[PDB]
């Protein structure tokens, strides 16, 4: 309805008048990220200009998508998009997408070097673990968590950006970082180098190539099963097999009493345990999204309404699938960019 | 069933 420019490095950002004070909060491959004041809402928000969302098929198949993804969901615990504009008014002389999205106070970058007591913990990976089952049930398994995404307020609350996916290495599961195959209980690997990390106050399996990654996972957690040895294709095993053997540090010696609040003692084996079922190399040995929160250290907080909840639409599996031109890619993303 | 209100990002 009407537009102004505000300059925010390099970039260009022109925007609808109702948002206002922008400043640069993030910028990568996905686009460049203002927090802002929408003063129709009287809320801060967060503007994402999509970095050339046009330039090739890869580009703009990836904007419809983010589009289309962000319309399977609708949880407390995920980042909603808000409104979605542009400031071209007609097909042919479209070019630039901003999405607006609701605003946090922070990732959990912060709050992993903190010291929580055990409801704030359990709490916060509780609310992790209602967004990752919610888009899961949405046909969306992220694959790219880790404490920069997910994002939390004062009040305790939290949300998960974006999904997953879309260095960023050190919370990727085993099966991700040795190329097997993945479902769903992959974003439970994450959720354990995050805890386990929210614990310890550093990274679980740092490195720095994928190499030394996997030197500190089997450092820590010994080398896997033989079994899963053979499921690798013939080059990652060879490798693999040929690295020392650990027999693993086991989880009271990684996470000892010392660590946690304390009695309490229940209490921190509740938090061990979950931890030892969640660092679980093996994906058919690792705990569930439904385990995990069914578990006597998330469970407290149990909800129906926050567990339970059921996507607006499960993700088309395909379309995943499905070329268009850049004319017809345009057409959809304009069609949604201005939707009402 | 009371969950915490409030996070220390200060
Ligand atoms: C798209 C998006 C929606 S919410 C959000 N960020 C947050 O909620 C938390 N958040 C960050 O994490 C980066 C540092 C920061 C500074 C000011 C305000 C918020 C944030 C983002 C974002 N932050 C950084 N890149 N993208």
């Amino acid at each position: 309805n009407q537009f102004y420019s505000v300059e925010v490095g390099d970039s260009t950002f022109t925007v609808l008048k109702r948002y206002q004070n922008l400043k640069p909060i993030g910028s990568g491959a996905q686009g460049i990220v203002c927090a802002a004041y929408d003063a129709v809402l009287d809320r801060n928000v967060a503007i994402k200009k999509l970095s050339r969302p046009f330039q090739n098929q890869t580009h703009a198949k990836r904007a419809y998508r983010e589009l289309v993804l962000m319309k399977c969901v609708n949880h407390k615990n995920i980042i909603s998009l808000l409104n979605v504009f542009t400031p071209q008014k007609t097909l042919e002389e479209f070019q630039d997408v901003y999405l607006v999205m609701e605003l946090m106070d922070a990732n959990l970058c912060q709050v992993i070097q903190m010291e929580l007591d055990h409801e704030r913990m359990s709490y916060l990976l509780y609310q992790m673990l209602c967004g990752i089952k919610h888009l899961h049930s949405a046909g969306i398994i992220h694959r790219d968590l880790k404490p920069s995404n997910i994002v939390v307020k004062s009040d305790c609350t939290l949300k998960i950006l974006d999904f997953g996916l879309a260095v960023t290495r050190y919370y990727r599961a085993p099966e991700v970082i040795l190329g097997m195959g993945y479902k769903e209980n992959v974003d439970i690997w994450s959720v354990g180098c995050i805890m386990g990390e929210m614990v310890r106050h550093k990274i679980l399996f740092p490195g720095r190539d994928y190499i030394d990654q996997w030197n500190k996972v089997i450092e820590q957690l010994g080398t896997p099963c033989p079994e899963f040895m053979k499921k690798l294709q013939p080059t990652v095993r060879n490798y693999v097999e040929n690295r020392p053997k650990y027999a693993g540090l086991t989880f009271p010696k990684l996470f000892p009493d010392s660590l946690f609040p304390a009695h309490n003692k229940l209490k921190a084996s509740q938090a061990r345990d979950l931890l030892s079922k969640m660092l679980v190399i093996d994906p058919a040995k690792r705990i569930s999204v439904d385990d995990a929160l069914q578990h006597p250290y998330i469970n407290v907080w149990y909800d129906p309404a926050e567990v339970e909840a059921p996507p607006p639409q499960i993700y088309d599996k395909q379309l995943d699938e499905r070329e268009h031109t850049i004319e017809e890619w345009k057409e959809l993303i304009y069609k949604e960019v201005m939707n009402s | 069933p009371k969950r915490p209100t409030t996070l220390n990002l200060f």
